[PDB]
Formats: C-alpha cells, structure tokens, sequence
C-alpha cells in the first residue's frame, strides 16, 4: 500500500497552463500505473488520463486530446500533468490515482482498469 | 591502439564502430579472452568475467553501427586492454585509471 | 545423383535469410501486440526518440505447421546425404530434390523444440571451434519427451522432463564433445550468464502465451573421465526477436493451457579462458534455430549450354 | 472459399508456367542467333585456340565430367560467345549475299 | 466513442432496506466493471472491482452481478455511513477509452 | 470482381495450354532433325 500526496490549490486565468504534481510514497514507483480523473462541483466523475511508468506511456480521452501531457519522473517517484490552453469547464477537482499490476520489474503485468489508491484532490478554477 | 583514460568510480563509454549499418555479431574480451557482453541478435547477453554486473551497452544504438560499452564503478582491477570483435575486424581499446 | 561431390556450406547460406524475413514477416501479420517501443533514433550528432504505436490485442491461437520450400523454374536445391556431416566441406553423396523436407518455424532460446532429428549420432556443428564467439550446435539422434504446461496465482506453469533419458544424452553429448577436446578433459555445465530474460531462460510460446521457464535445474553436471519440474513463469513485457524493442502484451488466457514437445537440440557456449572447460547454454539468434535444419541443403541454377571442342564440320 | 482457389492458388502456377515457358524461348532464341535453330548438338565453323587450356580430346572426351570442364572454361566463356554470336554468323550471311 | 448512461439516477430507501444499483451500457462490456462510492468533500473509495470480485477491507453486504451491458449492485443493510453517490466505471476497450457512470445518489 | 477471377484465369489457362502443348510438339519435331520444317525426309528404311 501507498499514499499519495498532491500539490496546493491553485487559481489560472484561461489560456495559460497549470501544473500539477502529485507524489507517491510506500512501495516502488515503477510497479503502478497512475490516472488522472476530474470532478466538477456537483456533477460526476470524468477520466482524463493514463499512464503506464515503466513504459512511459500515456493514453487520452478524446474529450481534451491534444491539451494535457502526463509525465512521471522515477528519480523524484511523482506523476506531472500539464493542461495548456484550459477554458472555463475545467474549474473542479483532480485527483490522482494509481494501481497496482504487480511484478512489472521482472515483466508481470496486468491491464488493471480500476482505480484502488487515491490522492486528497486539488480544487482549480479558471 | 587507442587509448583512453578514467577516473575511479566512474563511467566510461568505449566506443567499437563498424563499417555496415545494421546491426551484425560483435563480441567484447578481456586480455584473456573472455566474453564481457555480445549480442544475440536483438537481446544483449553478458559473458561470464567479473563485470558481470557493471557491464551494459545502448540499445539503441545497436542500428547505427555503434556497440558501445558503458562501465560503471570502476576500479583499478580494471585497466586492462579490451578487444572488439565484429565484422571480421578486432579493435583494440586501452583503458587507464 | 552419379558419383558427383559438392562443396557444401551451411554458415553463408541464402535460405536462412529467406525464412528469416518470412517468418518476421508471419508474427508481424499475426500476433499484434498492444504497446510496441521501438527505438527509431534518425540523426557524434545523434539523437533517440521512441516510437509509442498502439494497437488493438485480441486473443488468437497459435500452433506450427510444417512448411516446404520449392525451387522455381531453371534452378533446383540439393539435398546431402552423409550421416556424419561435418556442416562445411565436400558433401560426396548428393541428391537432387524438389522441394525440402518438412519444417515447424518455433521460437526457441536454449532449446530446439519440436525440430528434426539425426540419423546415427548426436552431431556437433559450429563456426569454428576454437573460437570462443560462435555458437555449437547440438543434433540428438533420439527425442527427448518434455511435458510443459500451466495447472488450473495465474502465472505459475510447471514443466516435466524425464531424467534418465537427459542424462544419458548428456552422456552422449559429452561423449560427442570428447572427440574434439582431447578426451581425457572434465567438462562442466553451468546455469547461464546475465542478458535478457528471453536468453538466460527457455522462452517459448505456447498456445498463444508467453514461456520464461529456467533452466538451472538441467544444467547441472560435471563429467569426468525421477522428473524435473522447472517454474515456468509466464511474462508480458518481452523484448522482440524481430527487432529491438520492447513489447507490451494481454494477461493469460483463464483455463488450461496444454502443450508437449520433443527436445531435438541443443545451443551450447563455451567460456574458454586460461584444464576443464565449461559450456554453458546460449542462443537468442533465430538464424541459428534454422540454420541447424537447413543444414543439408543448397540452392543451385542450372545452365544447359555449353562448348567443347571436335573434329566435326562446317 | 471457391474464390480463394483461384486468387493465390491459381495464379502463383501460372506465374510459373508463363516463367519457363518465356525462359525456353529465350535461350532457343540465344541458340538460334548462333546457327543451330532447334538442333541439340549442333555443329560452327569457329577454330579452337591453342589457349582456353587446349588438351588432347581423349582426355577431355574420356575423363573430365561436364562440371569440371564449364569450371576450367569460367573465366573465358564470354569470349566463346562473342565469337559465334559475333563476326562468325554476320560474317557467314554476307558471304551468302 | 462509448456512452454512458444507467436509468436508476435518483433514489431515496430507508435505512435497514435492501438497494439495488443498476448499471447500462451501449453493448457488452464483458465484467470489467468496477463498483465506487464517494462521500461528499472527500475522495472516493474503490468497493468492488470486476464486477464479482469483492475488494480489501469491504463490507460482505455488497454484492456485484452481472454480464454484458446489465449490471447490478445490491446491498443488504443500509447503514448511516453509506449515504454516497455511487458510480460504475467499465474498462474493456485496448487501447482506452474509458468513462465514468453519471453518479447515482443513495 | 467476380468476373476477373473467374472468366479471365480460364481463357489464359486455355491459351497458355495451347501454346505449350505446340511448343512441346515442335520440340519433338525438333529431336529427329526435322525442326521447323512441315515435311523433312531422314534415314530410316521403309521395312
Ligand atoms: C587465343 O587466345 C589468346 C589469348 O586469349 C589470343 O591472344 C590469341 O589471338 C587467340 N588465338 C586464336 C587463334 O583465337
């Protein structure tokens, strides 16, 4: 098990880009894979993000594609997504999250869909 | 021969070039002639000397001609002269520390 | 053929390569993996970027078949006949076929599965001995019977072999060793060295998945003058044999997954340095997984029109 | 699958078909510039070189196989079939004319 | 290209009641499907994975069931805590295309 | 299409078979010296 810690909130006037960090701590870093989803303030789950560590792989929904890059950094063991040219819909919550696989030094894997550990969230407005 | 040189616990990258542009058999021996790392065609494979777990080379590299080696945490033990082999063509490299 | 003999040559062969990009061609066409990294790397001014092509990944069966390869008109392949072959060199009894004999194109490192056999002896074929660089082939005249399969943790697979029978051929091929090392020398066998997962296990394919299964409780003996489990653990990160790159593939079928094979070869290393010498297991090169089937045969163009001199007329 | 019979299974053969039969008429063309139309041993009027490894007929006719006497003849063959393609048979019809 | 939608969006049962959740798909999402709850002002925790498989540190009352584009989660004793809003989250389609269900409220 | 085929494959068999069914005849008339020609006379005795 492990626990995921996120960056502070933060307020962006649209057309920049804004950066958020999360950090993972408790086991090896490369053996998850991670996900980035949003929550707007009263409405439901959206997913935005995957990323697999130990290919450095990351796959998109086809609602933003084009506006987000997820990076992971092994060395520092934390997930970065960078959304440029955000607009006024994406005033909500992140979350990061990540799952296990299992042995994915040794070349064990899994295809895990669902999301077990999760992070605190970071509130954005635009 | 070509010389190069090194410090103490670091890494040191001997460069081995080949007249084609592909990826062909090329083996790395010991002044005693023993395997440190070949390839197998696409898998790299290790010889069985006592930089069994220092030794590692580029990928990457393999399609542009060049099968470099990359050694670290070197120490005095290992200054020695290396061979390449490939291509019908023994190259010889001489590392200082 | 008449009382003909021909130089024959198995190490600069033209048909290995023809098999070599048709079977590339046959795994490229029909197992799709679903992440591929390919190191594409297109300029000491150089510069690497990976490819990331993604791709649907179904499950889908896959058993060999035999494959004969046929000449096309105006050329024909000949086929050698001598039991004890030595690989290279004049082959003096040898005929002309239409088309080779039957050929199942496996993967195989450390192991020849499912192969040819020899007709008198366990043959030794290499390069050059007394090289330290090439790889000894290894030909059994009888098949050894491997059991190896996955019981209904997902990813554990025993895998069954006789023992009497693999220590008598193992006595058969340091029996066969001791002709070129001066029969009185101890020969060891060691586990393997380092490398990729794909070359320091027997890795395979079976049923449509993936095999990694050790191989140092085969390995094992020194020679002087009931049944062995080994863990298979099935794997999804590989490393292609067609290229370099690495390979992303689906988790393993639910079920049972069967498969039993004749061990007929062998790749052999030896680590020779300043005695005993030790062999240990290699491969990796499929060149060398058919290089040591299409060992006896040599494709020739035939050239009907010639000239010779006589007392004839005008 | 009556289609697929006849898609990779029926034109691959006659590929092959239409192959030997244009590679026979090309070489019986080849055979019909030097004089001989459609003889099997045909029989020119071109003298023999002391050279081009020149030896008594019963050794040649009584000994050598056919393999051993096109690989004594490799290097010189070019010059054999210039001369009956050339100079001999354009030479032989003018003085017809 | 995958919709999602489930017909059960809004329901209120008493305390002690037996629910049942419903989750609907377009075509066949074979069963991996998992099952989230989420307590407002916090993040959501992960219930059942797969669609049959309970999870780590769960209560038994939660049971998953189902194939192809029907599924249902019912639960047996409702409790003070459970008051969440619930969603189903499929992920058979390579390479991913995956979404949320729209959030049902207990 | 269909008829590419299926039409087409059977007339370039027949011409290809007539052609080779000549050229193997010619080639017989050929062995005994008598290539090309329609009528040729040789050696052998009426018996
Ligand atoms: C024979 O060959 C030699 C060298 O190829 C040449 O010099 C000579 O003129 C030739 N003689 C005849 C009669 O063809």
């Amino acid at each position: 098990e492990v626990q995921l810690v996120e960056s502070g909130a933060e307020v962006k006037k649209p057309g920049s880009s804004v950066k958020v960090s999360c950090k993972a701590s408790g086991d090896t870093f490369i053996r998850y894979s991670f996900t980035w989803v949003r929550q707007a303030p009263g409405q439901g789950l959206e997913w935005m993000g995957r990323i697999i560590t130990i290919l450095d792989v990351a796959h998109y929904a086809p609602h933003l594609q084009g506006r987000v890059t997820i990076t992971a950094d092994k060395s520092t063991s934390t997930v970065y997504l960078e959304l440029r040219n955000l607009r006024s819909d994406d005033t909500a919550v992140y979350f990061c999250a990540g799952v296990y696989e299992g042995e994915a030094d040794e070349g064990e894997y899994d295809n895990n869909g669902f999301l077990k550990h999760w992070g605190q969230g970071t509130l954005v407005t635009v | 021969k070509k010389v190069v040189l090194g410090k103490k616990g670091d890494t040191v990258e001997l460069t081995c070039t080949a007249s084609q542009k592909k990826s062909i058999q090329f083996h790395w021996k010991n002044s005693n002639q023993i395997k440190i790392l070949g390839n197998q065609g696409s898998f790299l494979t290790k010889g069985p000397s006592k930089l069994n777990d220092r030794a590692d080379s580029r990928r990457s590299l393999w399609d542009q001609g060049n099968f470099p080696l990359i050694i670290k945490n070197l120490k005095i033990e290992d200054s020695d002269t290396y061979i390449c082999e490939v291509e019908d063509q023994k190259e010889e490299v001489q590392l200082l520390v | 053929l008449e009382n003909v003999t021909e130089e024959f040559n198995m190490w600069k062969n033209n048909m290995v390569e023809q098999m070599h990009t048709d079977i590339i061609s046959l795994w490229d066409q029909s197992l799709k993996p679903c992440v591929k990294l390919t190191p594409l790397c297109v300029t000491r001014l150089i510069n690497c970027n990976t490819s990331a092509i993604t791709q649907a990944c179904p499950k889908v069966s896959f058993e060999p078949i035999p494959i004969h390869y046929c000449a096309p008109a105006g050329f024909a392949i000949l086929k050698c006949k001598d039991k004890k072959f030595n690989g290279t060199g004049p082959c003096p009894s040898v005929s002309t076929v239409q088309c080779t004999h039957g050929i199942k194109p496996v993967v195989s490192t450390q192991l020849l599965l499912n192969g040819s056999l020899a007709e008198e002896e366990v043959m030794i074929r290499s390069e050059n001995i007394t090289n330290n660089a090439k790889n000894i082939l290894v030909q059994f005249n009888t098949p050894v019977q491997i059991n190896c399969t996955r019981p209904n943790d997902i990813r554990q697979a025993h895998c069954n072999v006789s023992k009497a029978t693999w220590n008598e051929t193992l006595g058969k091929v340091v029996k066969q060793l001791r002709k070129h090392f001066g029969n009185n020398t101890i020969i060891r066998f060691a586990n393997s060295s380092g490398g990729d997962l794909e070359v320091t296990t027997h890795s395979f394919n079976c049923g449509g998945e993936f095999f990694y299964c050790n191989t140092s409780g085969l390995f094992n003996s020194t020679w002087i003058s009931d049944s062995i489990t080994l863990p298979c653990r099935i794997k999804q990160i590989i490393n292609m044999w067609q290229r370099i790159g690495q390979a992303m593939y689906a988790p393993p079928i639910q079920g049972v997954i069967r498969c039993v094979s004749n061990i007929t070869g062998l790749i052999l290393t030896r680590d020779g340095g300043s005695t005993t010498e030790t062999f240990r297991p290699g491969g990796g090169d499929m060149r060398d997984n058919w290089r040591s089937e299409l060992y006896k045969y040599k494709v020739v163009k035939i050239e009907p029109l010639g000239v010779a001199p006589t007392r004839c007329k005008r | 699958q009556h289609l697929l019979k006849l898609t990779v299974w029926g034109i691959k053969q006659l590929q092959a078909r239409v192959l030997a039969v244009e590679r026979y008429l090309r070489d019986q063309q080849l055979l019909g510039i030097w004089g001989c139309s459609g003889k099997l041993i045909c029989c020119t009027n071109v003298p023999w070189n002391s050279s081009w490894s020149n030896r008594n007929l019963s050794e040649i006719w009584d000994n050598m196989t056919w393999l051993q006497w096109d690989k004594e003849i490799s290097n010189y063959t070019q010059i054999i079939y210039g001369l009956l393609e050339e100079s001999q048979n354009q030479q032989e019809k003018n003085e017809q004319d | 290209d995958i919709v999602m939608t489930q017909s059960p969006a809004t329901l209120s049962v008493s305390p002690g009641e037996r629910a049942t959740l419903s989750c609907r798909a377009s075509e066949s999402v074979s069963s991996d499907l998992a099952w989230y709850q989420q307590k407002p002002g916090q993040a959501p925790r992960l219930l059942i994975y797969g669609a049959s498989t309970r999870a780590t540190g769960v209560p038994a009352r939660f049971s998953g069931s189902g194939s192809g584009a029907e599924f249902t989660l019912t639960i047996s004793s409702l409790q003070s805590e459970d008051f969440a809003v619930y969603y189903c989250q499929q992920y058979n389609n390579w390479p991913p295309r995956y979404t949320f269900g729209q959030g049902t409220r207990l």
